[PDB]
Parts: C-alpha cells; sequence; structure tokens
C-alpha cells in the first residue's frame, strides 16, 4: 500500500508514516511550556502506572545544556536518543564556535536530524514530539517545539500530548507577557491538574523545571516547596 | 627562465623568453612559455616546464567546463583561487611559479603566484631567473595608465634585460597583448641574437660513413 | 612584517607594513596585510603568505555561512576562535601569527591575537610580526587607558614607523583601518605621511 | 648518477621530406659491457619511431606499457596514431610518476601518415615536449652531440646526406663517451620505405 | 504496480515523481512573484492560526545571500533542507571561484540535487517548490524557479501554490499590455493577483514581502508599516 | 518491473518503456549536408510568462560538438555535463580535440552504466550528436539503451515516423548547409500546431568553422521559407 514507507508519496502528496508517528504523540501523557516575561516554566502529567516505580523513574524533563531544557511526549526511548543527540550538538557548537549554542539554532539543528528519518525506507519517523526552552540576557527567553515532520516554530505556550487542545485553551487566558516564572508556576500546575483525568488513567505526579533570571541561566528542577506551594494551589483552584 | 607583466590604460601586455636549459647546457631555443587559459585569460610559467604545463592545461580545461555551463565569460580571480588553492595542497612540490593576467568585465587584472599558494595582484610582476633586472628597468620607467606601444616596448626592454644579464634566458622576445575588444599573441616580437654564419662547410658526401648490414622494407 | 592593533570604546584600531620578502629580496611593496573576514572583523596577517591567506578564506567561508544561518552579525571571539582550531590542528604545519580585532553589539571594540601554536587570549593592544621586538618598550611606555580613535591611529603610527625603521623585513606603507558601528574607515600613510624620529649625527 | 649507470645515447635528424633516428647498442652495468645488441629503438607504427635512452629497466617498461595504450588505442580508434598525439600520450604517461618516474628521457621521429611532413621530439624524465626543428638528443653524451649537430646540420637534406650526418654524429660523439658505443644503428624512414643499417664503429 | 518505486510505466511516466507536486499543496499557501525593469518581488501570505504562536518565526522568505531571496512553498520541513543545501552552495560557490553565485546556476545545481532523487531509489524527493530572486551584472533582475522533478527556467512572473493556475492567468493578463514597469506597479500587480485569487482584503499582518532592486540589490524583508503604504494606494484607484 | 530480468522472449521491458518517454518528447530533426550537420528542435512554452533566453535545448559540448534531445530535461542536462567532461579528458591525455565517435561511444557507455543495476532508472532522453572532424561531417543517436547510430537524417519525438518518411522523400546529398536548414524547418512544421515563430524552436549547425547555436534573427530570417 501508500502507507508502508516514508518514501513513499500517495497520489495526493501525503506521507502517511509521519502522520502515524504524530498519532503516537497523541496517544501519550500531556506537557506544557510557557514563555514568561523573564523565563520559561515547563511541566509534565507524569503518570505512575505502578507503585514498585521510585518517585524519579521516567523523567521526562531534560537537561541538554547548562542553559536549555527539554520536554518530550511519546516514545520516551526515542525522546533519550534525541536528547542524546542535542547533546552532542551543543557540546560540538562550544568545541568550534566557543559559546552556548543559541536555541533558534538548537532547534534546526534537531529538527534536520529529525527529518532525516522522513526520507528512507530503512528507517521510520520519530515517534516523539517536544519542546526546548533556554534563557540569556541577550537573546532573552525562548521556546520552540519541534515535531516529528522535522517542524520548528517558536511559541509563548504550547502543548503536546493527549490533552492539547484542553491545554492551550487554559494558556491562551494568560497574560504570560506580563508575568514573572513564580506566578507562571501556579498556573502550569493548575492546567495539568484541570486537563488530567482520574478516571482515564491513575494516579500521577508533577513534574516542574524552570530557567530564567532566578536561575541565572541555568535549567533547574523546581524545589520542593515550591513545587508544594502550587501542588496546593492547583487543589484549591478546582473548586471550580 | 624570465617573465613579466603591465596594466596599462586599457588592458594587459605579457613577456617572456624562449630559452630552456637542462644544467648550464641549452636544450631548446624557441619554448613558448605564454599558456592559454581563456580567450580573455593568459598565463606565463617558470620553474619546472612540466609542472607549469600540466597545472595551466588543467585549470584551462576546468575553465572551458565553468564558463560553458555559466554560459559567461570568465574571471581571472577564478582562475588565481583554482591556482593556489591547489599548489597551496601541494605544499610547494610542484615548481610552478606564475605570472597570470587577463581582462574581464571588472576590467584588466594581473597576479602573480607562488608555487606555495601566495599570490599578490599588482600593476606590474616579473618572475623567474631575471626577475631582478626586469624589475630594476619596471621601477625606473613604469607609469601609470601607459598606451599600448609604450607598454610593449616597457615589457621588451625588461626582458631584453633578463636576457643580456641573465644566464638561464635568451634567445627571442615574445609578447601577448589583451584589451576588452582584442587579443594579439606575438609569437616572435623581437630577435636580438642570431647565430653567426659560418664559414666553413663539413657537408659529408655519400661513401665516407662505412657501413656493415643494410636493410630494405617497401611500404604504401 | 609589523602588525598592531588597538582597542578603544567604541572599536578598534589596525595597522600594518606593507613589505614581503623572500629573503632579502622584496618581492612586493605594497603589500595589503589587513584582510576583511567580514563587515566588522579585520585580520591582520603575518608570517607565511600561504598558510595565512588559506586560513584566512577558510575563516571568511565559515563565518559567512554561520553568519548568515543565525541571520545576526557574527562576533569577535566567533572568528578567533575558528582561526584558533585552524592554527592549533594544523600548528605542525603552519607558520601562522595572526590578530583579530573588529567591533560586535555585545561586547564592542575587541582584539585577539593566535600566535604560531594555536593559543588565543584577549588583549587591549596587540603586537605581532618581526619587528615587535624592536616596539616592546615604546608600546608599554607609551600605552593608556581612555585613548580615542585618533590617539590610537597616532600611537599605532608612531610604533609600526619605528619598527620599519629598524626591522629590515618591515618598510614601505603604513596601512591602517578603523573598526566601529559607523562602518570602516582606512587610511594609507606614505612619504611625509609616515612619523619622521631624529636620527643622531653626532 | 642514476641515468650513468646503464648508460645509452638517441638522436634524431630531420631532412626535406624524411627523418632519421639513431642509437648505440651496448647494455652494460656501471663499468661491465654484457651485450652488444641491445634494443633502444621500438617502432610505434609504420613512419613512427621512438627510442630511449636511460635506465634500461625504466626503458622497456615504458616501451612495453606505451604499446598497450597504442594497441588500445588505434582498435577503439579506426586509424593509426599521429606523432604530436604520441608525444602527449608519452607526456601523460610519465607525468603519471611525478614523485616515482621513469629514468628515461625519449626521442621521438616520424611522418604523419597523411601529409608525410617530418616530425621530431624530445622529453624529459617526467613529460616536458620539445619539438624541435632541426634535431634532439638524450643519453649521457649530450653535449657531445649537440656539438656535432650545431655544426654539421643543414636545413634541406636528402636522405644519402642525412645518414652521413647523423651517423658522424653519433660515432664521433660515443667515441669520447666511456659508457656508450659497442655499434651505432641508424633508421631512416621515407614514405616509401624505411632504411636500416649498423655501422662500423669502435668496440673499446 | 508503476506508482510506488520509481520506475517507468508503459507510457513512459513516472507517477511518485507526479504524486511530488501535489505535497506542494499541502501547506495550504501560495505564493507570487513578479519581475521588474529595476525591481523584483516575491510574496506570500503568513497564517498563524494560534495567538500562542510568535509570528516572528512563521515564515517562507529566506535569505541565501546577501544578494539572494527565496520563498518556499510546499511542506514545511523538506523546505529548510533545501534552503540550507542552498546556502551552502551558494557559500562554497564563492570559496571556489572567487564571485558570488548568480540565481541562474544556483537553481539549476539545486535542479541537479533533485534530479538524483529521481533517478536513485535511496531517498524521496522534496515537496516544495523554490522561487528566487536576485540582481545580475549584464542581465538585470531575475525570476528563477525550480520543481521536485529537476526542471528549472527563468520567469517574469509565475506563482506557486494551491491558485497558481487563476494566478499565471492574471498575471499572463497583466503582462501583454507592457506598461511601464516600476517598483510601486510590481508590488501593486502581486498583491492585486494574490486578492484576486484568494478574495480575502489583505492585512499587513497576513503577508510578508521580499524585494530586490538595482538600486539596492541587498535582499530585505518587508515591515508591517511598510506594506500598509502599498495596501492603501490600491482601494484609491 | 525489474532492470536485471529478462522476459522469456528475451526483451528488456524497462529499456523499452524507457524509449516511450523519448517518443513523447518535443521533435527534432537531424540533417547531415555535404559541408555541415543541422540540429532544430521545438521550444515551446506554456505561457507567456516563461522567459525562453534562461534554458536551451541546442548545447555545446565543444567548439567542435553539439547536441539536441527528445524527452527530459533533467536527464538531459546531466549528460551534457558527462560529455563535456569526457572531452576535456580526452584533450587533457592527448592534447587533440575529441572526434564525434569516440564521445559517443563514451556517453553510450555512461548510458549503459544506468542500465545494470538495480536502484537505478535508464535515461528518459535520446541524443542527436552533431561534430565536423577529418574534414567530414557527422551525424549520431544514442538511446538509453547504450546503443548508437549513425545516421544520415533522422527524427526524433513525437510523430517521428512521418517527419522521417518526409526525410526520405525530400533529402538527398549535393546539399549545403542552407538547403539543409529549409529541410529541417519544413520537416518540424509537420508537428507545430501553431504558428512558427523565431522563438518557438531552436537551431544549431556545425561546419569547419565549429559549432554555433543560432540566434532569433537567424532564426526569423529563413523562417520566411528564405534560403
Amino acid at each position: 500500500g501508500y502507507d508502508l514507507s516514508a518514501s513513499t508519496f500517495s497520489p495526493d502528496g501525503r506521507v502517511f508514516q509521519v502522520e502515524y508517528a504524530m498519532k503516537a504523540v497523541e496517544n501519550s501523557s500531556t506537557a506544557i511550556g510557557i514563555r514568561c516575561k523573564d523565563g520559561v516554566v515547563f511541566g509534565v502529567e507524569k503518570l505512575v502506572l505502578s507503585k514498585l516505580y521510585e518517585e524519579g523513574s521516567n523523567k521526562r524533563l531534560f537537561n541538554v545544556d547548562r542553559h536549555v531544557g527539554m520536554a518530550v511526549a511519546g516514545l520516551l526511548a526515542d525522546a533519550r536518543s534525541l536528547a542524546d543527540i542535542a547533546r552532542e550538538e551543543a557540546s560540538n557548537f562550544r568545541s568550534n564556535f566557543g559559546y552556548n549554542i543559541p536555541l533558534k539554532h538548537l532547534a534546526d539543528r534537531v529538527a534536520m536530524y529529525v527529518h532525516a528519518y522522513t526520507l528512507y525506507s530503512a528507517v521510520r519517523p520519530f515517534g516523539c514530539s517536544f519542546m526546548l526552552g533556554s534563557y540569556s540576557v541577550n537573546d532573552g527567553a525562548q521556546l520552540y517545539m519541534i515535531d516529528p515532520s522535522g517542524v520548528s516554530y517558536g511559541y509563548w505556550g504550547c502543548a503536546i500530548g493527549k490533552a492539547r487542545q484542553a491545554a492551550k485553551t487554559e494558556i491562551e487566558k494568560l497574560q504570560m507577557k506580563e508575568m514573572t516564572c513564580r506566578d507562571i508556576v501556579k498556573e502550569v500546575a493548575k492546567i495539568i491538574y484541570i486537563v488530567h483525568d482520574e478516571v482515564k488513567d491513575k494516579a500521577f505526579e508533577l513534574e516542574l523545571s524552570w530557567v530564567g533570571e532566578l536561575t541565572n541561566g541555568r535549567h533547574e528542577i523546581v524545589p520542593k516547596d515550591i513545587r508544594e506551594e502550587a501542588e496546593k494551589y492547583a487543589k484549591e483552584s478546582l473548586k471550580e | 627562465t624570465t617573465i613579466a607583466g603591465v596594466v596599462y590604460k586599457d588592458g594587459i601586455v605579457l613577456g617572456a623568453d624562449t630559452r630552456a636549459t637542462e644544467g648550464m647546457v641549452v636544450a631548446d631555443k624557441n619554448c613558448s612559455k605564454i599558456h592559454f587559459i581563456s580567450p580573455n585569460i593568459y598565463c606565463c610559467g617558470a620553474g619546472t616546464a612540466a609542472d607549469t604545463d600540466m597545472t595551466t592545461q588543467l585549470i584551462s580545461s576546468n575553465l572551458e567546463l565553468h564558463s560553458l555551463s555559466t554560459g559567461r565569460l570568465p574571471r581571472v580571480v577564478t582562475a588565481n583561487r583554482m591556482l593556489k588553492q591547489m599548489l597551496f595542497r601541494y605544499q610547494g612540490y610542484i615548481g610552478a611559479a606564475l605570472v597570470l593576467g587577463g581582462v574581464d568585465v571588472t576590467g584588466p587584472h594581473l597576479y602573480s603566484i607562488y608555487p606555495h599558494g601566495s599570490t599578490d595582484k599588482l600593476p606590474y610582476v616579473t618572475m623567474g631567473s631575471g626577475s631582478l633586472a626586469a624589475m630594476a628597468v619596471f621601477e625606473d620607467k613604469f607609469r601609470p595608465d601607459m598606451e599600448e606601444e609604450e607598454a610593449k616596448n616597457l615589457v621588451s626592454e625588461a626582458i631584453a634585460a633578463g636576457i643580456f644579464n641573465d644566464l638561464g634566458s635568451g634567445s627571442n622576445i615574445d609578447l601577448c597583448v589583451i584589451s576588452k575588444n582584442k587579443l594579439d599573441f606575438l609569437r616572435p616580437y623581437t630577435v636580438p641574437n642570431k647565430k653567426g654564419t659560418r664559414l666553413g662547410r663539413y657537408r659529408c658526401e655519400k661513401g665516407t660513413t662505412a657501413v656493415l648490414t643494410e636493410k630494405i622494407t617497401p611500404l604504401e | 612584517t609589523t602588525i598592531m592593533a588597538v582597542q578603544f570604546d567604541g572599536g578598534v584600531v589596525l595597522g600594518a607594513d606593507s613589505r614581503t620578502t623572500t629573503g632579502s629580496y622584496i618581492a612586493n611593496r605594497v603589500t595589503d596585510k589587513l584582510t576583511p573576514i567580514h563587515d566588522r572583523i579585520f585580520c591582520c596577517r603575518s608570517g607565511s603568505a600561504a598558510d595565512t591567506q588559506a586560513v584566512a578564506d577558510a575563516v571568511t567561508y565559515q563565518l559567512g555561512f554561520h553568519s548568515i544561518e543565525l541571520n545576526e552579525p557574527p562576533l569577535v571571539h566567533t572568528a578567533a576562535s575558528l582561526f584558533k582550531e585552524m592554527c592549533y590542528r594544523y600548528r605542525e604545519d603552519l607558520m601562522a601569527g595572526i590578530i583579530i580585532a573588529g567591533w560586535d553589539p555585545q561586547e564592542g571594540g575587541q582584539v585577539y591575537s593566535v600566535p604560531m601554536g594555536g593559543m588565543m587570549v584577549r588583549q587591549s593592544f596587540a603586537i605581532g610580526g618581526s619587528g615587535s621586538s624592536y616596539i616592546y618598550g615604546y608600546v608599554d611606555a607609551t600605552y593608556r587607558e581612555g585613548m580615542t580613535k585618533e590617539e590610537c591611529l597616532q600611537f599605532t603610527a608612531n610604533a609600526l614607523a619605528l619598527a620599519m625603521e629598524r626591522d629590515g623585513s618591515s618598510g614601505g606603507v603604513i596601512r591602517l583601518a578603523a573598526i566601529a558601528e559607523s562602518g570602516v574607515e582606512r587610511q594609507v600613510l606614505l612619504g611625509d605621511q609616515i612619523p619622521k624620529f631624529a636620527v643622531a649625527t653626532l | 648518477s642514476i641515468m650513468s649507470y646503464n648508460g645509452g645515447a638517441v638522436m634524431a635528424m630531420k631532412g626535406k621530406n624524411c627523418v632519421a633516428i639513431a642509437a648505440d647498442r651496448r647494455f652494460g652495468i656501471q663499468a661491465q659491457m654484457v651485450t652488444t645488441d641491445f634494443q633502444k629503438i621500438f617502432p610505434m607504427g609504420d613512419r613512427l619511431y621512438i627510442g630511449l635512452a636511460g635506465l634500461a629497466t625504466d626503458v622497456q617498461t615504458v616501451a612495453q606499457r606505451l604499446k598497450f595504450r597504442l594497441n588500445l588505442y588505434e582498435l577503439k580508434e579506426g586509424r593509426q596514431i599521429k606523432p604530436y598525439t604520441l608525444m602527449s600520450m608519452v607526456a601523460n604517461l610519465l607525468y603519471e610518476k611525478r614523485f616515482g618516474p621513469y629514468y628515461t628521457e625519449p626521442v621521438i621521429a616520424g611522418l604523419d601518415p597523411k601529409t608525410f611532413k617530418p616530425f621530431i621530439c624530445s622529453l624529459d624524465l617526467i613529460g616536458c615536449p620539445m619539438v624541435t626543428d632541426d634535431f634532439v638528443v638524450s643519453g649521457t653524451c649530450a653535449e657531445q652531440m649537440y656539438g656535432m649537430c650545431e655544426s654539421l646540420w643543414e636545413p634541406n637534406m636528402d636522405p644519402d646526406h642525412l645518414f652521413e650526418t647523423i651517423s658522424q654524429a653519433m660515432l664521433n660523439a660515443v667515441d669520447r663517451d666511456a659508457v656508450s658505443g659497442m655499434g651505432v644503428i641508424v633508421h631512416i624512414i621515407e614514405k616509401d620505405k624505411i632504411t636500416t643499417r649498423t655501422l662500423k664503429a669502435r668496440m673499446d | 504496480f508503476d506508482r510506488h518505486i520509481t520506475i517507468f510505466s508503459p507510457e513512459g511516466r513516472l507517477y511518485q515523481v507526479e504524486y511530488a507536486f501535489k505535497a506542494i499543496n499541502q501547506g495550504g499557501l501560495t505564493s507570487v512573484a513578479v519581475r521588474g525593469k529595476d525591481c523584483a518581488v516575491i510574496v506570500t501570505q503568513k497564517k498563524v492560526p494560534d495567538k500562542l504562536l510568535d509570528s516572528s518565526t512563521v515564515t517562507h522568505l529566506f535569505k541565501i545571500t546577501e544578494n539572494i531571496g527565496c520563498v518556499m512553498t510546499g511542506m514545511t520541513a523538506d523546505s529548510r533542507s533545501q534552503v540550507q543545501r542552498a546556502r551552502y552552495e551558494a557559500a562554497n560557490w564563492k570559496y571556489k571561484y572567487g564571485y558570488e553565485i548568480p540565481v541562474d546556476m544556483l537553481c539549476k545545481r539545486i535542479a541537479d540535487i533533485s534530479q538524483v532523487y529521481t533517478q536513485n531509489a535511496e531517498m524521496r524527493p522534496l515537496g516544495c517548490c523554490m522561487i528566487l530572486i536576485g540582481i545580475d551584472e549584464e542581465q538585470g533582475p531575475q525570476v528563477y524557479k525550480c520543481d521536485p522533478a529537476g526542471y528549472y527556467c527563468g520567469f517574469k512572473a509565475t506563482a506557486a501554490g494551491v491558485k497558481q493556475t487563476e494566478s499565471t492567468s492574471f498575471l499572463e493578463k497583466k503582462v501583454k499590455k507592457k506598461f511601464d514597469w516600476t517598483f510601486e506597479q510590481t508590488v501593486e500587480t502581486a498583491i492585486t493577483c494574490l486578492s484576486t485569487v484568494l478574495s480575502i482584503d489583505f492585512k499587513p499582518s497576513e503577508i510578508e514581502v521580499g524585494v530586490v532592486t538595482v538600486e539596492n540589490p541587498k535582499f530585505r524583508i518587508l515591515t508591517e508599516a511598510e506594506i500598509d503604504a502599498h495596501l492603501v494606494a490600491l482601494a484609491e484607484r | 518491473f525489474s532492470l536485471t530480468t529478462f522476459s522469456p522472449s528475451g526483451k528488456l521491458v524497462q529499456i523499452e518503456y524507457a524509449l516511450a518517454a523519448v517518443a513523447g518528447g518535443a521533435p527534432s530533426v537531424g540533417i547531415k549536408a555535404a559541408n555541415g550537420v543541422v540540429l532544430a528542435t521545438e521550444k515551446k512554452q506554456k505561457s507567456i510568462l516563461y522567459d525562453e533566453r534562461s534554458v536551451h535545448k541546442v548545447e555545446p559540448i565543444t567548439k567542435h560538438i553539439g547536441l539536441v534531445y527528445s524527452g527530459m530535461g533533467p536527464d538531459y542536462r546531466v549528460l551534457v555535463h558527462r560529455a563535456r567532461k569526457l572531452a576535456q579528458q580526452y584533450y587533457l591525455v592527448y592534447q587533440e580535440p575529441i572526434p564525434t565517435a569516440q564521445l559517443v561511444q563514451r556517453v553510450a557507455s555512461v548510458m549503459q552504466e544506468y542500465t545494470q543495476s538495480g536502484g537505478v532508472r535508464p535515461f528518459g532522453v535520446s541524443l542527436l550528436i552533431c561534430g565536423w572532424n577529418e574534414g567530414r561531417p557527422y551525424l549520431f543517436q544514442s538511446d538509453p539503451s547504450g546503443a548508437y547510430f549513425a545516421w544520415k537524417a533522422t527524427a526524433m519525438g513525437k510523430n517521428y515516423v512521418n517527419g522521417k518518411t518526409f526525410l526520405e522523400k525530400r533529402y538527398n546529398e549535393d546539399l549545403e548547409l542552407e538547403d539543409a536548414i529549409h529541410t529541417a524547418i519544413l520537416t518540424l512544421k509537420e508537428s507545430f500546431e501553431g504558428q512558427m515563430t523565431e522563438d518557438n524552436i531552436e537551431v544549431g549547425i556545425c561546419n569547419e568553422a565549429g559549432f554555433r547555436r543560432l540566434t532569433p534573427t537567424e532564426v526569423k530570417d529563413y523562417l520566411a521559407a528564405i534560403a
């Protein structure tokens, strides 16, 4: 048929494997990212399938450099691989040019590595979308998302996974261009708690990360005293 | 060897001698040291003759391959960048020292290229063994924005200075004049040296040479 | 060869002689040892002409590709780092002394020297070549932080004139260049414009 | 030196509508003669010959590798080769070893097989041709043969005189070179006949 | 069958290469390019569906060199690859030959690259069209287009996208009268074509315009404050 | 489907189908007069927007060799480059301009390289190669199979049979380069679905002076049934 290879077109110019690889992202848990006035904040709806797994397993927030973070949704092995590629890109950039890679450039370099898998018969496309986020004094805050096809666009707010629609419908309410990171944390946790469905799947963990002035261009996991102070606000705003 | 070039008001004039040595002995008398690169670009060559021949031939073929895809007239910067990029890759083992000159849409250009890949674009350049005698004339008699015949006289004087004061140069002066609307390759231009007329005769008549064996082999 | 670079607040100043020798014969007396890598980044060239010309061409290629695909003007540190990688990866095959001077919006006027072995270090004034030995004292006794463009041009011309007067492999013409946000000015000093100093008679 | 390890001498000389070529017949190591019927002139077609002086290994190797290319050429082509083109073939064959050079300095002599105008050429060991119109030499006695051909050569020469000229040059040259001689052989080639002679020479 | 792999059919046709012309229309956008006596213009529409996207990143105009500009139409990821290859080729041209690549030559280099994908079964063709513009020394302004199959040609005007036939009808109807071509007439013609075939009453936010002229050969992408100046003049007459 | 496969009849089917792509391209004429060779073809555009002074169906390989084709232009631009390289290789070795037959051999070798591997399709072009070597004109016809034919006159592309019978009934020797151009244009006028203008065709001739693509002025001159 016309839907068995990525080297194949259909009579209307469609490549169905690349779309089927997006269908795999649609069936994964939800991650969001919001660009603030002075940083970026990532949030992930981390599902715990069994109580035998430790708290900290299947981390879906990755540090790709000391100023760049990465959140993924889809197949997780594919995401770990793409993280390993995003790391050697930034490594070789510093090795050859002597400074931290920008994110518009890293996004392009990873997008092309992802697009190369949409052309051949010996490989499948990647089964993961993902967001990158950085902050610099010169380049400012930045948030890009990359799809399996190899597309890359900038954002003020974005979501990937099951509850993409439901989450962007809440993110557009935010006036993110006015706010700081500690105030957008509350909103990120509130959205993740709004879109999570306890009947469709079991209990979950909230996973957050930051980059901005308050970390000095260092991508960090959020401390516990703030993550709990936001999870509480999420519970108290569910009275609606 | 002795080669030279100038840039006058309208175009380029090149010059060269014709002697070629293998040691302190003269092998050739009417050599041709000015080589075709394009209908608007010619090159003079010193150093190891085979290296210059093959290098000029290769760049000529590559430019006849480039101009035929583009459909345009070639440029001198392209030839220079080919030559220097190759000679730098061979790290000097190709003993091709050159004087390249032509005329394109941007105007007349003249270059000197050394076998390690260094280049100099100048209004007058000399090269070979009689370089110093040629430049002794250029420094004393050169002027900007000269006419065709003044430039030709200057180059002939330079090559003659290299001839009559260097041992590796002699036996003729060739030139090439290049302009936007003309090209004149002058082989020979002056003949300042002529062998002496011989007085006696040594023509050997049939029989003075002894033979042991003979064979004939007809053909058609 | 005698090359020199200085930074002031707005930007940088560069300078160079015009001589290219082959032993003791002067093959080119009007050489241009200043080289535009980009619109506001220059190279002052010392050492083997072949090696350094090739390195300059290659770095120009690299930085053009980089700057177009970023769509912002490149840094001086970037060009200096490319020079460093090429001069260090091929230090056993190159004889190349480089000074990189230019202007960048992030950090402004900058000067980077890249000697033969391929180390890199930022400087306020950098001197290189074969005549720098004869002016290492003058430039230390005369430099002062807070100089404007014209005072730096004067300094760079006075130093190169001395280095050319004493060094046999340096002479001819002082080619200057000043770089800043506005653009790139270029001068050529020759004849009486080159500074003259007292030569003792007793 | 290198090429003086085996010795040799080759000459070519034109006439009016004819051409000649000559060589010595000695094979020997440094200072010992082994054989007196050594081939150094090789036919490359009718009305076209080539001669080789230098290191005998390279003589045979170049001749065989050139006959290889020539046979393939004139098989693919449907024509015998012109001398101008054999010159370039040899130049390419030798410049392919620009850093592993064959130690030969060939000499070519022939007639174009349509208009039959003579041709003579010389090459170095890395393939720079030299198309003179009087005479060419290569070997260990090059100066001695230059001195004879400069004085004896005349512009227009019928074969009966060309033979005498190219013989009296070779004999009196190799009679002053220690590692060249023990016989001299001459080929005269015209439109209608190729004549071949061995000469009365000293064997010391 | 004769439609899955790049083989020949009994009627001598390549259907996988024809199906790559259909991918150009999946993005759902239309590009237009017009040539003048001293100018050359490219035009396309800028459709953001979300307010969460940064409009600065959503573009289909690209700078290949300082003097050459492009507009890409088709699948968005293929276009970035073709654009990066165009940039690499333009840079290596100048490294090798010492002068800037023309449009006539860059176009056919991209076409030569694209034809190998039709003759070798390694890689898929790219579902993207490409229109370039640039000012030549003697020839003047140039407008060149290349295809997924490796076809290329110069144009006075052309389009790429869904509304391409109904754009080339407008354009061939306007070109025959041969008015005094100018910068303003050129941009007005392009915008009127894109307005007629789409019937949308453009804003300055819904299009992006790149231009190149003999006065200033540097490609420059226009601002919303400069597209409005040309848009207002249309409503007048 | 596959190219490294014979049929029981003993036929190569993908080659036969590559020739079907030649049989559907624009017509191309070839005539070998006594003192020259003519090459003419249909260069017609789908709109007034296409600039016809930018691409050429008649291209030179050397000073004395030239080409036309019928079929696919992308495939043509590869063989043009290959022929131009092979001519320069020949010159680099022998320092003589390549004969017109050796180029045809070495180019049919390239066309044959693309007939023996899997994962490659043959070329969808046939060529007509004109030359002037050794005081004689030449005209050949290379095919995707790797086979060439020397012709005195022929036609390729759409209506290549009636266009050839026209030559069989309207061509002889004792011609010259100007009586043959009229015959070539008359042989193209059979299939011209419209008014023949100077810009709808493209002509190239070879002779003692070498190959040259004529200009639109020279085309408009003889388009009046003149000479």
